[PDB]
């Protein structure tokens, strides 16, 4: 079950109101492997609280090292279907453009398809 | 004597009357007045397919490839592009009975199914067992072209500087870095993408086809699910591809006939490309590599940014 499934609407949405009260400067990141992605591991973690100033780069390369990954080996982090246009971009703004109803912002993590 | 209606070249061409020009590798065609250069520009390229009959893998392993071995081979038709140009060069084109450059017997070589050439299918499936591959297991995008990196590295006659750009990032100050190294080693520049989930958004389609259009283009390799293929162009809507699906009897000499396409190319809706990808480029000279990142600035939404740090 993704964290969706493992929460009801109502749930998140006060998650939501009670972090980003607690938290003011820290944005609420819902963290998964994409649902066809099966050659990256999975996170022992996938709720996060990124701290508002963060860009995607640094996001990305963190995640990165949860998942214990090589430079070498492929990642692409996608918020709603799509690698975000410039890493350079600050969660916050991704957070503004990009959330979910519910109040947290929604990434899936995947390498790529093979081929033989 | 006897007059023959010589079926000239071109006159197989099967392309679509809808006449957009024909790009392949950075070159512009006339579907209409150049039919003969479009398919001699095809055909010319290095074509690797599955093999069989080759030797034994490890001695004890596969002597085909056949069913597995299809993004190896799309990774060695896209190489092989970078090698040509980094040594025959991109006008170079090839004639079923013209004497080629040795520098081509060279290039082709590199790619024969024998142990000890230097990108064989038997050197990428060893060399892939270090990134975590085993013989015969299928490989995407950006495992072939990590494995074709580390193989360039014994390739002194090539000497050939290869950056695959991971995150989505091309960073020009490590490319120079690693081009200016023992002044510029040509550049094989790599960039594995996962443009989208399942599909591709149409707003990245113009910027696929530009990659195409690009005097540096290498194309790109990916495919259809479960159907891997080197693109080297586009036509309309529809990408141009060179096919390793077929398995062909290891050449026992170099005869070269089986390492050409020479028939109408292949061509799927660009609408059907998979979002895993990796698209090529070479720059054989600093000058080459700064006007690729000018061409790519000039660049509806962006596959990759450059940046410099």
């Amino acid at each position: 079950k993704t964290f969706k499934q493992r929460r009801s609407f109502e749930q998140r949405v006060e998650d939501v109101r009670l972090i980003r009260e607690q938290h003011p400067t820290k944005i609420p990141v819902i963290i998964e492997r994409y649902k066809g992605e099966k050659q990256l591991p999975v996170l022992d973690k996938t709720k996060f609280l990124v701290p508002d100033h963060v860009n995607m780069s640094e996001l990305i390369k963190i995640i990165r090292r949860r998942l214990q990954l090589n430079a070498n080996q492929a990642f692409f982090l996608l918020v709603n279907g799509h690698s975000m246009v410039s890493v350079s971009t600050p969660i916050s703004e991704v957070y503004e453009s990009e959330r979910d109803e519910d109040g947290f912002l929604y990434m899936v993590y995947a390498s790529q398809e093979t081929f033989g | 004597t006897l007059t023959y209606d010589t079926l000239r070249f071109a006159e197989f061409e099967d392309f679509p009357e809808t006449s957009e020009p024909v790009w392949i590798l950075g070159r512009k065609y006339s579907i209409f007045t150049e039919k003969d250069e479009i398919l001699s520009d095809v055909a010319s390229r290095l074509w690797f397919t599955y093999r069989k009959n080759f030797p034994a893998i490890g001695g004890t392993g596969p002597t085909s490839d056949t069913g597995w071995g299809c993004m190896l081979r799309c990774g060695q038709m896209i190489f092989a592009q970078a090698l040509v140009c980094r040594h025959l060069g991109r006008d170079w084109r090839w004639t079923q009975r013209k004497r080629q450059p040795d520098s081509y017997f060279s290039v082709l070589n590199a790619f024969i199914d024998r142990k000890d050439s230097y990108y064989s299918i038997h050197q990428i499936a060893q060399m892939g067992v270090g990134e975590g591959k085993s013989i015969g297991q299928w490989y995407g995008p950006n495992t072939v072209a990590q494995v074709l990196k580390k193989l360039a590295v014994f390739d002194t006659w090539s000497s050939l500087a290869v950056h695959i750009a991971m995150d989505n990032t091309v960073v020009m100050e490590e490319i120079r870095r690693l081009c200016r190294t023992s002044p510029w080693r040509p550049l094989v520049l790599l960039i594995p993408l996962r443009l989208g989930l399942t599909d591709i958004n149409e707003a990245y389609v113009e910027t696929l086809k530009h990659c195409f259009m690009m005097p540096q283009s290498l194309g790109v390799i990916g495919g259809k699910p479960n159907s891997a293929h080197y693109f080297i162009g586009y036509v309309g809507e529809e990408l141009i591809y060179l096919d390793p699906a077929t398995t062909q009897p290891a050449v026992e000499p170099i005869p070269d006939e089986s390492f050409h396409c020479q028939h109408p190319p292949c061509r799927m809706s660009i609408a059907e490309l998979d979002p895993s990808i990796a698209v090529g480029f070479f720059c054989k000279t600093e000058d080459d590599f700064n006007d690729w990142c000018q061409q790519v600035k000039k660049l509806a939404l962006p596959m990759f940014e450059l940046v410099e740090q």
